């Protein structure tokens, strides 16, 4: 099972630099191209460049000349991209994708980069309790994106609605609902598991009634 | 640079019907056109690659044709799972350029939202803030408004909304409206009402609660 | 579609002269990814220029390339005898890798009209199904010539192949062999068979004919 | 020294498949791509596809997308090219060509020019099998004379596979001889004519015989061309 494993989210001060990674497994890393793609929020995709370990060469899109620098570590089957002197427009999701050769077949999960002067802030989770019951969690005041939310460590995959976060004064606010039959709850536990990897935070809020 | 022009920007089609997207290019790219599907929160998924090549594992509902400057992508007997974004990619010359993207939405029978209102928690009140969250889940079409009322009078300030993408199963939408107030601004009123007006009912779907429970 | 139109079709020059070959692309070629190739009669191609202006390993200095975007130029300062061959331009900036139709480089000489000869079919082949009429254009220059077959003054079509010899290694002329192939019945049913020729060396189209 | 060795010439009936091979020698086989080009007789070069010898990833041409296939055996340092659904217009010479060395750049096609070519493999598509030629005389007549010069010849018709070697008077006649290239006819059989100009004065005294060899069919033929 070919799979690419990218680094976690990053918060970069304006004018600073970041260097993300993309560790390959399930195939010979040195025998295939590695392409890097950028996707700004709610927008199309854009090819940054490639790196070919076989010939030890690379090549960039003119748009990213002087912004991107591609390297590799053959010993660890890991590709790296460095972005230098970042501005707010540089903030987006950055994908690595294996080349086939010049089209991209297997994509990474994507690394979220945020360029801002605001400092990292963890979320505050607040329970939302009231034939079929609906509960929820309010993930308020966190920064930067992203946050992942699950219910009962994933056991409640269906009937869930996690909503896109809203940005106010340099703080994100997200909400997630979950609908279950009237038997499991209050009778049984229903907790929302929130994760903010940017601040390395893991919160577990169990929804109970009053 | 090879300019790829993908159209339409969005299109709505029923379940069993046929979808057809096209990408025109500024230059000749032989048949080096690739077609991706991207669902929310995921990376693009390669469906078709150079030469109209359907990747293994992809349903046969997807095909494509074209060469030189005119390419087309079609889905026969569409399904609810196909609701996503679709991008085309040229791998003929560098820089490799993507298309504008096409958002694909299911067209189904209207559905009324399941409105649920929630008072703020003691956790947030102890922190000095109050948020009234209302959930409007599983409705169609996406057009819908939310009125908030405190003690019987409408309020629009301090309201934040957000929608989800079309559900992959029932092809519906959901929204969360949050009314954020001060602790003492919240403690100075009793009845909070979440009002939802939808195409599925002339009378709005109202969900309220008094701060005396 | 991308089209690399080389001009001229054939370049007629003498050894020790400056040869200029042109290549025109229907779409701009990025980064000057334009290559030139030489192909001698009956041999595989050989790389001359890559990148539109860089000689490959082994090419003499008389070969030079220039241009960018749409128009490119191969230049040979002093033609050597071995340089008389075909030359192809290719674009490798896109994944079509299109070639030009080619430019032939021949020896220049004075116009020589063709001496036409027609050969009626031998009765020896009548017992098969076919009757092959042969028309010979002998020792002529330039190679451009139009040959038409007329049976009862009716121009035939799609039934007469031809063939040309390489430029003569002594008199630098060409020779062509056109062969009209009819059926036994088709041949015995008609009377006159004419071979009309058109060439730069003739003020009027010559016509050779016979009749059963 | 870099060398590309292609397989030998092939003959396939229409609708069959041909597989040409191409072995590399003096370089790291896996660090270069391998183009495949074809050329119909008298027409231009036409690119078919390349393969990455390192990982097998290919690139084809829209004109052959459905029926071409380029593979590689990396142990043998060899590339292959299969072409299916052969038509009469697939008859051509098929070349393999290695790309150039990598010397930087931004586009990955900076070195994708055909750098080193193979001598080529001839592929002929025809429903015919080995058959010897039919030699008919091109007798000299009033319609084949010009002043003191008279033209005669032989018509070597319907043979397969080529080549044939035509000579006159067992090689004793060479000046004035024009043997034209062979023509592949509608029937899938070759056909060429060999002519020679001679003095019409010395026409009733000299004997002119054309000698055609066709070792594919193990055949020799001697035809006396006589004025009629
Ligand atoms: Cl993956
Ligand atoms: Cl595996
Ligand atoms: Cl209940
Ligand atoms: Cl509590
Ligand atoms: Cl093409
Ligand atoms: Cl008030
Ligand atoms: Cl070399
Ligand atoms: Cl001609
Ligand atoms: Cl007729
Ligand atoms: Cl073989
Ligand atoms: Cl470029
Ligand atoms: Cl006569
Ligand atoms: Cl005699
Ligand atoms: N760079
Ligand atoms: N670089
Ligand atoms: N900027
Ligand atoms: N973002
Ligand atoms: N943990
Ligand atoms: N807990
Ligand atoms: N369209
Ligand atoms: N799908
Ligand atoms: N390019
Ligand atoms: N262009
Ligand atoms: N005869
Ligand atoms: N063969
Ligand atoms: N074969
Ligand atoms: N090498
Ligand atoms: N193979
Ligand atoms: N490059
Ligand atoms: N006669
Ligand atoms: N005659």
């Amino acid at each position: 099972q070919v799979q690419l494993q990218q680094s976690g989210p990053e918060l970069v001060k304006p004018g600073a630099s970041v260097k993300m990674s993309c560790k390959a497994s399930g195939y010979t890393f040195t025998d295939y191209y590695m392409h890097w793609v950028k996707q700004s929020h709610g927008k199309s995709l854009e090819w940054i460049g490639y790196f070919y370990p076989n010939n030890g060469g690379d090549g960039y899109n003119q748009k990213f000349k002087g912004k991107a620098t591609l390297t590799i570590d053959k010993s660890s089957s890991t590709a790296y991209m460095e972005l230098r002197s970042l501005t707010s427009e540089d903030s987006a999701v950055y994908y690595c994708a294996r080349g086939g050769d010049w089209y991209f077949d297997v994509w990474g999960a994507g690394t979220t980069v945020t360029v801002s002067s605001a400092k990292t802030t963890p979320p505050s989770v607040y329970p939302l309790a009231p034939s079929m019951v609906t509960l929820g969690c309010l993930v308020k005041g966190y920064f930067p994106e992203p946050v992942t939310v699950t219910w009962n460590s994933g056991s409640l995959s269906s009937g869930v609605h996690t909503f896109p976060a809203v940005l106010e004064s340099d703080l994100y606010t997200l909400s997630s609902s979950v609908t279950v039959p009237s038997s499991p709850r209050p009778s049984e536990t229903v907790t929302c598991n929130v994760a903010h990897p940017a601040s390395s935070t893991k919160v577990d809020k169990k929804i109970v009634p009053r | 640079e090879t300019t790829v022009t993908q159209s339409p920007a969005s299109l709505s089609m029923a379940i069993g019907e046929k979808v057809t997207i096209r990408c025109i290019t500024s230059t000749d790219i032989d048949d080096d056109m690739n077609w991706y599907q991207q669902k929310p929160g995921e990376p693009p998924k390669l469906l078709i690659s150079e030469g109209n090549t359907l990747r293994p594992g992809v349903p046969s509902r997807f095909s494509s044709s074209g060469f030189d400057t005119d390419f087309v992508f079609t889905i026969e007997n569409m399904l609810s799972e196909d609701a996503a974004d679709y991008y085309c990619l040229q791998s003929d010359n560098s820089p490799f350029t993507f298309g504008g993207g096409t958002k694909l939405q299911i067209k189904r029978a209207d559905a009324a939202p399941t409105v649920s209102i929630f008072p703020p928690s003691s956790e947030q009140l102890t922190s000095g803030g109050a948020s009234v969250v209302c959930f409007l889940n599983n409705f169609y079409p996406k057009d819908i408004n939310v009125k908030w009322k405190i003690d019987g009078s409408e309020r629009q300030n301090g309201v934040l909304n957000s929608w989800t993408d079309q559900d992959s199963k029932d092809s519906t939408y959901s929204m969360s409206s949050t009314l954020t107030l001060t602790k003492d601004e919240y403690e100075r009123h009793n009845s909070y009402t979440c009002e939802a007006t939808h195409k599925t009912s002339t009378s709005p779907i109202v969900k309220s609660f008094n701060r005396n429970e | 579609e991308i089209v690399l139109t080389q001009s001229p079709g054939t370049l007629s020059l003498s050894p020790g002269e400056r040869a200029t070959l042109s290549c025109r692309a229907s779409q701009s070629v990025s980064s000057s990814y334009l290559a030139w190739y030489q192909q001698k009669p009956g041999q595989a191609p050989r790389l001359l220029i890559y990148g539109a202006s860089s000689r490959a390993t082994g090419i003499p200095d008389r070969f030079s390339g220039s241009g960018s975007g749409t128009d490119f130029t191969l230049t040979i300062s002093r033609l050597e005898p071995e340089d008389f061959a075909v030359y192809y331009c290719q674009q490798y900036g896109s994944s079509s890798y299109t070639f030009g139709q080619g430019t032939k480089l021949e020896i220049k000489r004075t116009v020589a009209a063709p001496s036409v000869f027609i050969f009626p079919p031998s009765d020896e082949q009548l017992k098969s199904g076919t009757a092959s009429v042969v028309c010979l254009l002998n020792n002529f220059y330039p190679r451009e010539a139009k040959v038409q077959w007329k049976v009862d003054n009716a121009l035939q079509s799609g039934n007469s192949q031809e063939s040309v010899t390489e430029q003569d290694s002594k008199d630098s002329t060409y020779s062509l062999s056109s062969t009209l192939t009819l059926s036994k019945a088709d041949y015995e049913k008609h009377k006159v068979y004419a071979c009309e020729v058109t060439h730069q060396g003739l003020s009027s189209p010559v016509t050779k004919s016979f009749n059963r | 020294q870099v060398q590309l060795v292609q397989s030998g010439a092939e003959v396939k009936k229409p609708g069959a498949s041909v597989k040409v091979s191409c072995k590399a020698s003096g370089y790291t086989f896996t660090s270069y791509a391998m183009h495949w080009v074809r050329q119909a007789p008298g027409q231009r070069l036409e690119w078919m596809g390349w393969i990455n010898a390192g990982n097998g990833n290919t690139k084809y041409s829209q004109k052959f997308q459905g029926r071409v296939t380029i593979t590689r055996d990396t142990s043998a340092s060899t590339a292959y090219m299969e072409l299916s659904s052969l038509r009469s217009e697939d008859t051509a010479v098929y070349y393999c060509a290695r790309v150039g060395p990598y010397c930087g750049g931004d586009s990955p096609q900076d070195n994708y020019y055909m750098d080193v070519w193979g001598k080529g493999t001839t592929v002929t598509v025809s429903s015919a099998s080995t058959k010897g030629p039919s030699v008919f005389p091109l007798a000299p007549s009033s319609k084949s004379t010009s002043g003191g010069t008279a033209a005669l010849g032989c018509l070597v018709k319907d043979y397969f596979p080529e080549p044939v070697t035509v000579s006159w008077n067992s090689g004793a006649l060479t000046s004035g001889v024009h043997t034209f290239p062979a023509v592949l006819q509608s029937s899938g059989l070759y056909s060429l004519s060999s002519v020679v100009t001679v003095p019409s004065s010395s026409l009733g005294t000299q004997t002119y015989i054309c000698n055609v060899n066709h070792k594919p069919s193990n055949t020799k033929v001697d035809k006396k061309v006589e004025p009629k």
